[PDB]
């Protein structure tokens, strides 16, 4: 695994020893090459895992997340090139350093054979994101947003640490392989109930769970474009990955303890999809859509059936790509209009036709149009839920209908109708933005050809 | 339908329920009780694989009709005779079904008449 | 791809004889087809097999005994 | 006399059936005149800024920003715990959760019992 | 290529109320003491090729004559051919 | 009622400006200055590039790759009627039970 | 559409608008032209019998019963001209309307085609640049203190002046740009 | 479409045609600049009827606010030309 | 002529444990009868559109 970690570390001295006007080119080229190298982790086994060493191991759940993490950095650099133009070389190098450190921590987090090492890196990712949000955000609310994004996380994560060390004091190890092979049932006890809660709540808060989702709209709205991209694409999936790893020690207590979270997610997906219908801000609408999709992923993980896990993996990958694309489109509009109010700039199809095509395809993938991987994950989760209980179909279908409604509402409001007359600074789309949009969308339509790459270890 | 008016506006016990027909023994009327005759066997009627609801006592004419259509593919109009033979057999089948309906209706009439005559005799 | 027909402003529009002859031809073809089918195939509309009268069936063939035999 | 039209929330009263327009007064006329004055002043400011050849951007709209700020950021500082607010929040935020919990719990208990007696007919049920 | 022929309007004195339903409209209007001032503006709808009308059944029987003739010729030829 | 004199004058001036703009929207005889630069026959070539090549590719793919695997193409087991004979075996299906033919 | 609205509609304007609406809806009811002409002459007669009423209270009690009767018998599916706000081709060609400023973003290779058009466009832009400076002063001096009362604009007064705020009325895209 | 690009001459001729077919006006005294209220002695009901005739003859609707201040055939022609963007 | 019927499962897409998903076409009476009708109607529609949507 060092053949990916070491180049990502070398990205830092290369960035800091670069010319003042070569940082973006060098960073983009070498991050793309690192993505290409990481692409060879996809050759997974039907047996246990790719156990590289005592410290790092790869799995067909970890490999798609690793590849998406490596692929996201070049897109983040391309998106950040525009709004950082008027800023000094040292500060741009610091921004690229924060992005590189975030990638390094995420890469080490997804392999992380140890649960304490996983926790340490899973919490180390917090610092670069907070600095990016509270340093290079625009509005005055960013500081407040950062505070939320901080404390919520720690409010969930501090009990987990205690639980973790407690387990190693009883089991003797926190290695995931030993934990899986030596797993034992949890008796229905108050102590075991609180151990279950301490294990679950940390990952629940970062999905986020419906009741615990307040930090996400603030953090995603006030963050710069690279921050929003990394928050929606990779950082939300840490909770799902952690739950998928940790639910192996929580059986059979998950059967009883899953009910409040299942109800919260099943009702909150409807609530947040309905919230999307009445939203005056593009970024907030995209954030609430992310909350709905992650609610579906929470349901899938809580059901803990093979089809549930496959659907959850597919949906995590598809949502990451789609939400990053949607945020990039919103930012392309914002850098022209500087308002971030959906109703202000209207009828952009007549002025930006190719960008309108990008908007249409992004809305189509968000709408879960078959045979996209978005719908593959959606349908697998829905079928698993139907087997779990036939009444889930009402909530699932209502969520599908509202999702289509708000996706097409977002498309029609911004692209169709009549152009706003007083806005005359809508310049033609740059090659950088179109390239960014294509680099988001072609991986999705190309992954629909080989779904088993993103269906997880239970395929 | 006229039968519906006599079963919905008149007496329900006067006329049959089409679901439960017949309600009387077959050989009740006359002791001959001839059997129905089937020409197509199991195997050929399976091999032609007509339809489950086409697998009735009219199957042989359908077999002939199907064969005629198949041989004369270009001249679709040529096999007029096969169609007539098949619809005539279906007409006979439908006439027999109507005869069963009328038969059971008359038997119901006679049974009601017998019971009312017996009741009159007993009360007298 | 058509012919040049100028506006008219409150008279009957100009008509080519081609469209008139085609419309008349196709109307006549439709009526001829209807007549030809009716002549050759009248039973597709009127029916071929007479409907039996259930009240005309004798009590013998339906197995009815005069209320005392069985 | 003809049948009377009864207005509703989603089918409002027509302008030509409004009794207020038929009841004219000098105060009503001056109110209309000064409403037109406000509208004309706003229109003049907008068109003066709109036709300007030097302007090369979005014309800032205070009304739109007031709308968005009121919709998003003015809510909580103007919130008070009130019997209406408290009961509505409790109902609309708890009742659906417990209702769905009851429904799903009853369905799953019935399913589990039926599996216990074995009278579910789970034949060909392979994928779950 | 477009329709550039310099179309000239017809004479305005051409249109009359006489011989149209506008005539009986004017008659019934005069029975109560009124007049129709826009009658001649609508006379062109009853004047030229629009003067003659066809019934609904007549519209249905658009090509019955020549189709019927084709039918009778065909049936006679078939009767002559099969009687051989 | 009617226009005030100022309304007439403003409408007339705006009308003249608008008509001059509309006239200026027209194209000169050379206006599309195109920059030129390079580096049964129609039906016959169309029926080759759009019918013959796709059917060749699809027939090759079906006959040599799809049919290679079992159960990929499954047919209907054509209908067998009395009096028919079979190519593979050569035996003749017996006729039916000589039902009475009358009307 | 073009004309600036007033603060209110006078009684005569209300009566004339009701006359037009009732005639249009009667035309919707009376499909044929002769029947429509007869009933429209009757309708005009029924308007005319109270043309000379001097009592404003009487005239206002009228037009009210009249609009109530109209709302009762208003043909819930009236005929609409296709380009009218309720027609079947109302905003059909708005997607083809492109603003004129977009031409400023064209590539020089695109402007190499159509050179005469862009020369005339440059002339128009220069005219706008000078006329705007004249227009601002003229509007400032002509507007009454405290702000405008009606959104009606004055014409040009001098020889070389252009009507104030003329650019976006003169440079409309077209009724059917494509 | 194939609709001819109508010109000012056609609009003027068609407006005068519709007006001469209005029998409350004598055609020989009619002129393009003749006022409806005073030069021809027409009531405002006649004016709205004339507007309706123009609408029905050109196939589009003139709004009440614009229609109620059109008092000459010439300015009716000008309004139609401005609405339809006629060059000459 | 014959009544010929096929299933053409040409491309095998993902397999889900005991469930196999493949690109399969059903070529029964309904498909082979409806396809020519739809193609004929669409051909007429496109020829009509060449005139209706010319502008
Ligand atoms: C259907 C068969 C197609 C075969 C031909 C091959 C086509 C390959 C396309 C690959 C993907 C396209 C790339 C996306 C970006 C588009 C690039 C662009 O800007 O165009 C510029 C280019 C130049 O135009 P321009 O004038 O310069 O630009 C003017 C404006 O942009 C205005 O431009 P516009 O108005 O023309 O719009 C652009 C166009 C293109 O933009 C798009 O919207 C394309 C993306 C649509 C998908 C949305 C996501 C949903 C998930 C679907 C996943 C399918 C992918 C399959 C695997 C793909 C491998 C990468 O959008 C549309 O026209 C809307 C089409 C809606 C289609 C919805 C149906 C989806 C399911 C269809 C069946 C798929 C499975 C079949 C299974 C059974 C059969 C085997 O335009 C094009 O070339 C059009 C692109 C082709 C149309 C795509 C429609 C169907 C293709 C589906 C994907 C491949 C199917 C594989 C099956 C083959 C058998
Ligand atoms: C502009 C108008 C169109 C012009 C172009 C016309 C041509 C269109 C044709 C292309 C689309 C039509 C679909 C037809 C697909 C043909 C190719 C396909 O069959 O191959 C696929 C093969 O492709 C791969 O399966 C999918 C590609 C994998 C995508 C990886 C993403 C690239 C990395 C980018 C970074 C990652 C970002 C996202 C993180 C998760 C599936 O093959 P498969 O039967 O299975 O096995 C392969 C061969 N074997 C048997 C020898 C093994
Ligand atoms: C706010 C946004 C979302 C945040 C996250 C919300 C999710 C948290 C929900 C916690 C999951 C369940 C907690 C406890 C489940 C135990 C089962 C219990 O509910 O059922 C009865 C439990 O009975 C009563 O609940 C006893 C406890 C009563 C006191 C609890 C307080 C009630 C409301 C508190 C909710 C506040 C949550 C937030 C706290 C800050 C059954 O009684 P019994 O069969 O005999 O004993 C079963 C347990 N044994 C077997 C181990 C002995
Ligand atoms: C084009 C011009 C070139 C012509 C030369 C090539 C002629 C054909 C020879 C091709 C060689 C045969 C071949 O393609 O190999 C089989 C290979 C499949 O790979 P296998 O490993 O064998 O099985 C699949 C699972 N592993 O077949 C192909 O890929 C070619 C044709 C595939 C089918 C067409 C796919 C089109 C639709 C794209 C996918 C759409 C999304 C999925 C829909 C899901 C529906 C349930
Ligand atoms: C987003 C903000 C959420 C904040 C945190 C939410 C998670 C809360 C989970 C509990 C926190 C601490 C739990 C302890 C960690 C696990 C350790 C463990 O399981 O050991 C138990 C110990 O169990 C405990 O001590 C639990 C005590 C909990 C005290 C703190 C209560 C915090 C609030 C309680 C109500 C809310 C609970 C769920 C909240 C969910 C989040 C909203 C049994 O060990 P022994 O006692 O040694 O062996 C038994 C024989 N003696
Ligand atoms: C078929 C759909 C339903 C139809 C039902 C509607 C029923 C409507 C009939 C009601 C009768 C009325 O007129 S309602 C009576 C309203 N009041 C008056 O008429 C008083 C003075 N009249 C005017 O002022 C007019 O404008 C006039 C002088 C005519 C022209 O003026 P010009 O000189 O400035 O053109």
């Amino acid at each position: 695994m060092l053949k990916i970690i070491i180049p990502t570390t070398m990205l830092l001295p290369m960035t800091w020893m670069s010319k003042h006007n070569m940082i973006w080119i060098n960073a983009t080229v070498h991050s793309l090459l690192i993505s290409l190298i990481s692409l060879s982790l996809l050759n997974q086994l039907g047996e246990n895992s790719l156990n590289f060493s005592l410290t790092f191991f790869s799995d067909s759940l970890s490999a798609p997340l690793l590849v998406l993490t490596t692929w996201l950095l070049p897109l983040m650099l391309m998106a950040s090139q525009s709004h950082l133009s008027k800023e000094t070389t040292t500060r741009k190098k610091l921004y690229i350093t924060m992005l590189i450190l975030l990638q390094l921590f995420l890469i080490m987090t997804f392999t992380a054979t140890e649960l304490i090492l996983f926790y340490i890196l899973f919490e180390a990712t917090l610092v670069p994101t907070l600095i990016i949000i509270t340093r290079w955000g625009n509005q005055t609310e960013r500081l407040n947003a950062g505070l939320y994004f901080l404390f919520y996380t720690l409010a969930g994560s501090l009990p987990l640490l205690v639980a973790l060390v407690y387990i190693q004091n009883t089991t003797g190890s926190l290695n995931f392989l030993i934990i899986h092979y030596w797993s034992h049932p949890l008796s229905n006890s108050w102590s075991n109930i609180f151990m279950w809660l301490a294990c679950i709540m940390a990952f629940m808060v970062k999905m986020p769970l419906y009741g615990l989702h307040l930090w996400l709209p603030k953090a995603h709205v006030e963050a710069p474009i690279a921050g929003s991209m990394v928050l929606a694409a990779v950082l939300l999936k840490l909770g799902g990955y952690g739950m998928m790893r940790i639910t192996t020690i929580l059986n059979p207590l998950t059967n009883y303890m899953a009910y409040p979270f299942l109800m919260l997610s099943m009702w909150g997906m409807i609530m947040t999809s309905s919230i999307c219908l009445r939203q005056t801000d593009l970024k907030s609408l995209i954030a609430y859509s992310s909350v709905s999709h992650m609610a579906l992923v929470i349901v899938a993980i809580m059901i803990q059936t093979p089809w549930s896990f496959m659907g959850a993996t597919a949906l995590m990958i598809a949502h990451g790509l789609t939400s990053s694309m949607l945020f990039c489109l919103a930012n392309t509009n914002y850098e022209r209009v500087h308002s971030r109010t959906m109703i202000l700039a209207r009828g952009l199809q007549t002025l930006l036709p190719l960008m309108a095509t990008w908007w249409l395809v992004a809305s189509l993938t968000n709408l879960a149009l078959p045979p996209s991987i978005n719908l593959i994950g959606e349908l697998f989760i829905i079928t698993a839920s139907f087997s779990w209980s036939n009444i889930t179909i009402i909530l699932m279908g209502m969520n599908m209908m509202i999702t289509a409604l708000y996706s097409l509402y977002m498309l029609i409001t911004t692209q169709r109708g009549k152009y706003t007359h007083h806005i005359n600074n809508i310049k033609p789309s740059f090659t950088r933005e179109n390239a960014l949009m294509a680099l988001h969308i072609l991986p999705l339509l190309l992954l629909t050809l080989n779904p088993k790459m993103i269906l997880g270890p239970l395929y | 339908g006229a039968h519906l008016a006599r079963r919905y506006l008149g007496d329900a016990s006067k006329e049959p329920d089409p679901l439960r027909m017949p309600t009387f023994p077959p050989d009740y009327g006359f002791p001959e009780r001839k059997e129905r005759e089937m020409v197509a066997t199991q195997q050929e009627m399976n091999d032609a694989q007509l339809m489950l609801q086409q697998r009735d006592y009219c199957a042989h004419y359908l077999i002939q009709l199907l064969k005629c259509k198949r041989d004369s593919f270009p001249n679709f109009l040529a096999c007029k005779h096969e169609q007539h033979d098949w619809d005539y057999c279906e007409h006979l089948d439908y006439v027999k079904r109507m005869k069963e309906f009328e038969r059971e209706r008359r038997l119901l009439q006679r049974k009601k008449r017998r019971e009312q005559r017996e009741a009159e005799m007993a009360r007298g | 791809g058509g012919v040049h027909i100028e506006p008219r402003y409150r008279q009957f529009p100009q008509l080519t004889r081609s469209q008139l002859i085609q419309a008349e031809f196709f109307s006549a073809t439709m009526w001829f087809w209807i007549l030809w089918r009716f002549w050759h195939d009248s039973d597709a509309v009127l029916g071929h097999f007479p409907y039996p009268d259930p009240s005309q069936w004798t009590d013998e063939e339906l197995g009815i005994l005069p209320d005392d035999e069985d | 006399s003809f049948p009377k039209y009864k207005p509703s929330r989603l089918a409002t009263l027509p302008a030509t059936l409004d009794p207020a327009e038929y009841d004219i007064s000098p105060e009503t006329r001056k109110a209309q005149a000064e409403r037109l004055a406000i509208r004309s002043r706003l229109k003049r400011e907008y068109l003066l800024q709109y036709n300007d050849p030097n302007r090369l951007g979005v014309i800032e709209d205070p009304a739109l920003i007031r709308w968005t700020y009121a919709r998003s950021a003015n809510i909580y500082p103007n919130f008070r715990p009130t019997p209406k607010t408290s009961l509505l929040g409790a109902l609309f935020g708890i009742g659906p959760l417990f209702f769905w919990y009851y429904v799903f719990k009853t369905d799953r208990d019935k399913k589990e019992k039926l599996i216990q007696e074995g009278k579910l007919d789970q034949t060909f049920n392979i994928s779950y | 290529e477009h329709g550039h022929s310099k179309m000239e309007l017809p004479d305005y004195k051409q249109w009359k109320i006489e011989g149209t339903p506008l005539e009986t409209v004017q008659e019934k209007l005069a029975a109560r003491g009124l007049r129709d001032p826009w009658g001649r503006n609508e006379a062109w709808r009853y004047s030229g090729g629009f003067a003659n009308n066809v019934s609904f059944v007549g519209a249905l029987l658009k090509g019955f004559k020549w189709g019927f003739a084709a039918f009778v010729v065909a049936v006679g030829a078939e009767y002559y051919l099969e009687s051989q | 009622s009617g226009y005030t004199p100022d309304e007439k004058l403003r409408l007339q001036q705006l009308r003249e400006l608008r008509r001059r703009w509309l006239k200026d929207q027209e194209l000169s005889p050379r206006e599309p200055v195109l920059p030129p630069r390079r580096v049964t026959y129609r039906h016959s070539i169309f029926a080759v590039t759009h019918v013959l090549i796709p059917v060749w590719i699809i027939h090759y793919y079906l006959k040599y790759h799809v049919t290679a695997k079992p159960y990929t193409v499954v047919e209907r087991k054509p209908r067998i009627f009395p009096g028919d004979t079979i190519l593979e075996t050569g035996e003749v299906i017996p006729l039916m039970k000589e039902f009475p033919d009358q009307h | 559409a073009f004309s600036a609205p007033a603060a209110y509609l006078t009684h005569q304007q209300k009566v004339l608008r009701l006359y037009k609406r009732a005639l249009r809806h009667l035309e919707s009811w009376c499909v044929h032209r002769d029947k429509y002409r007869y009933f429209a002459c009757l309708m005009r007669a029924r308007f005319d019998e109270h043309k000379n009423e001097k009592d404003m209270v009487k005239a206002t009690q009228l037009l009210r019963q009249a609009e109530e009767e109209f709302w009762y018998g208003q043909h819930p599916q009236p005929y609409i001209f296709p380009e009218s706000p309720g027609g079947t081709s109302y905003e059909r060609y708005e997607c083809y309307k492109v603003p004129e400023w977009c031409l400023d973003d064209w590539h020089p290779s695109e402007k190499a085609m159509y050179p005469d058009y862009f020369a005339k466009r440059e002339q128009w832009k220069r005219l706008r640049r000078e006329s705007w400076e004249r227009e601002v002063k003229q509007l400032q001096e002509e507007t009454p203190p405290g702000g405008p009362r009606t959104e009606a604009l004055p014409p040009a007064r001098k020889e070389g002046d252009l009507p104030p705020l003329w650019w976006h009325i003169v440079t409309r895209p077209r009724e059917r740009p494509m | 479409s194939d609709a001819p690009p109508l010109t000012l001459e056609a609009i003027k001729d068609r407006v005068l045609y519709v007006l001469k077919l209005y029998d409350k006006i004598d055609p020989e005294k009619l002129s393009v600049n003749s006022h409806f209220m005073k030069d021809l002695g027409l009531d405002s009901l006649d004016q709205v009827e004339i507007i309706m005739a123009m609408e029905d003859e050109f196939g589009f609707e003139i709004p009440d606010i614009d229609a109620e201040k059109l008092m000459c055939p010439q300015e009716i022609v000008d309004y139609i030309a401005d609405k339809k963007d006629v060059y000459e | 002529h014959t009544g010929q019927e096929m299933i053409i499962s040409n491309w095998h897409w993902m397999t889900l444990q005991t469930v196999e998903l493949s690109l399969s076409f059903k070529m029964d009476y309904f498909s082979v009868m409806f396809i020519p009708v739809a193609l004929f109607v669409t051909w007429s529609i496109m020829e009509f559109s060449m005139w209706y949507m010319h502008s």
